[PDB]
RNA sequence: GACGACGUUGAUAGGCCGGGUGUGUAAGCGCAGCGAUGCGUUGAGCUAACCGGUACUAAUGAACCGUGAGGCUUAACCUU
RNA sequence: GUAACGGGGCUAAACCAUGCACCGAAGCUGCGGCAGCGACGCUUAUGCGUUGUUGGGUAGGGGAGCGUUCUGUAAGCCUGCGAAGGUGUGCUGUGAGGCAUGCUGGAGGUAUCAGAAGUGCGAAUGCUGACAUAAGUAACGAUAAAGCGGGUGAAAAGCCCGCUCGCCGGAAGACCAAGGGUUCCUGUCCAACGUUAAUCGGGGCAGGGUGAGUCGACCCCUAAGGCGAGGCCGAAAGGCGU
RNA sequence: CCCGGCGAGGGGAGUGAAAAAGAACCUGAAACCGUGUACGUACAAGCAGUGGGAGCACGCUUAGGCGUGUGACUGCGUACC
RNA sequence: GGUUAAGCGACUAAGCGUACACGGUGGAUGCCCUGGCAGUCAGAGGCGAUGAAGGACGUGCUAAUCUGCGAUAAGCGUCGG
């Protein structure tokens, strides 16, 4: 069985994740939460909840076994931007944007 | 001083072949407290070693 | 550096207000094309 | 990034001990003078990166990567 | 930088004369197919038996067609036993195209023959919206400066308390006018706003707060100047002035 | 009901013909950005295609020597307005 | 079968390319109309010192905005439906 986790419009670009989300790729879910711990990075606390929240529902609405668990999938893609206005020079005007993302993970008793 | 041409998408891959992570090795295990921690560095609960240094 | 826009109340309505406007043939006209229009604020009495 | 030394069967770094070097007679006390100051204790006190030593502090037992005799054909040799 | 055979190399693989072979183009021939224009069989409301010949092409002229929206034919025809649109596959014509069908979609579509056009886009430093590139690069706004303990909290270099350190002090202190208009105080919240985090804020939400015979305005008086009953002047508007 | 900061955002349950109609809501195209699988690629020089063509993977097939994806090596080849 | 020598030679992908499958971003396309555009046939062609056009501030069991109304304030009297 196969049990999903998302979190939806997180504020952190798309390029920033995907290098933690690269770490547990394919991992057992024990070993992967003892990588996130020890990686000194702003998306690897956003990542750790997520795949803490699937381990959750796996448990819970499907009554897996927490050692049997693995991270089959993850993949991390890009949400809406935010617009915004900066000042620069000269009476010049820049834009800018906040950028978002999406993040999945899957884990799997397979 | 710019570009005069579009780099492609697959340039910008091979610029970003150097750029991933490295996962920590390993973890070391306390004598005492049997707790996972960083080498050389003390344990959450406050232990280093198997000493009980300063907890608070 | 002094900039051109200068505040003072005073002046702004002994220059654009309501009542200067209707003192010539002119400045009555004003009102007419905003009445026309249909503009919220007629004049810059407040 | 790399490169070199060392990790307790240890002088790798700090501290500590002795020396050197630099500055130039510390503080306290005593004596002379109305006083500013001078003199004695005294070439005194202090002293970074230097030299020779010293396990007092930090360099932890582990864990991780890397395997298990290494293709085919031909000639000369083993059995010139 | 060899650099005056394209190169390697050549004493013929150089040059002169003679001869016989072969290579070599979308030229010519062979095989199949399409179209234009001619003459012929009076063939036929014409296609052929045939028959010869032609078919690079800008500016430009002539001829024949495909598809899109709308009107009639249509109170017809197709359709929840799945329409338009979207996305694949197969077949088909010389071309613009056409036909069938899987999945998606969930209510409209339209033969034939005629009619009418806001009828076909890659370019105009074209117009509007969306999204790339440089790049996770420059930068984070005065070089007055921070260190530690405790508290709160999911989380503290930045918030609260305490002890030190540093900076201004004819201000970087205090009180007003002008201007702004609730930014003031208390509780509560952290999405967005703050060039980082945030429990904090001039941010979000709710409640509270401005008390005058003597302060200021209003009020009485007038300066520069404005308006101005009659009046004088000017095509009209209007100007000057008691 | 469960994870989470009595959050944000998700996984179940339930409603409905449909939740891949969940309020960032009918249909959901393109640019642009990702995950998985097959094949190619670290001694080879240029409008990136075209003609020839080995090997590998897969689907057929009374093996019918075919179709589909990939493209080592090789002839020719300097975009559009 | 053993030793040596010579010749020849797959398995690597840090990354990248093409194809297919499944997604994100984005809001095109189709369908829809309590909005617009152009007319025909009839109305009415003026309002105001009995205070106009247009506004300010108020008005509810009512915090805000819109509509209506005016301290008789989402209304009062009377005659009809």
């Amino acid at each position: 069985m196969e049990t999903i986790a998302k979190h939806r419009h997180a504020r952190s670009s798309a390029q920033k994740v995907r290098l933690v989300a690269d770490l547990i790729r394919g991992k057992k879910v024990s070993q992967a939460l003892d990588i996130l711990t020890y990686t000194n990075k702003k998306a690897a606390v956003l990542v750790k909840k997520v795949l803490e929240s699937a381990i959750a529902n796996a448990e819970h609405n499907d009554g897996a076994d927490i050692d049997d668990l693995k991270v089959t999938k993850i993949f991390v893609d890009e949400g809406p931007s935010m617009k915004r206005i900066m000042p620069r020079a000269k009476g010049r005007a820049d834009r800018i944007l906040k950028r978002t993302s999406h993040i999945t993970v899957v884990v799997s008793d397979r | 001083a710019v570009q005069q041409n579009k780099p492609t998408r697959s340039k910008r891959g091979m610029r970003r072949s150097h750029d991933a992570l490295t996962a920590v090795t390993s973890l070391s295990v306390d004598k005492t407290s049997g707790e996972k921690h960083l080498r050389h560095h003390i344990t959450a609960d406050g232990y280093y070693r198997g000493r009980k240094v300063i907890a608070k | 550096m002094k900039r051109t826009f200068q505040p003072s109340v005073l002046k702004r309505n002994r220059s654009h207000g309501f009542r200067a406007r209707m003192a010539t043939k002119n400045g009555r006209q004003v009102l007419a094309r905003r009445r026309a229009k249909g503009r919220a604020r007629l004049t810059v009495s407040k």
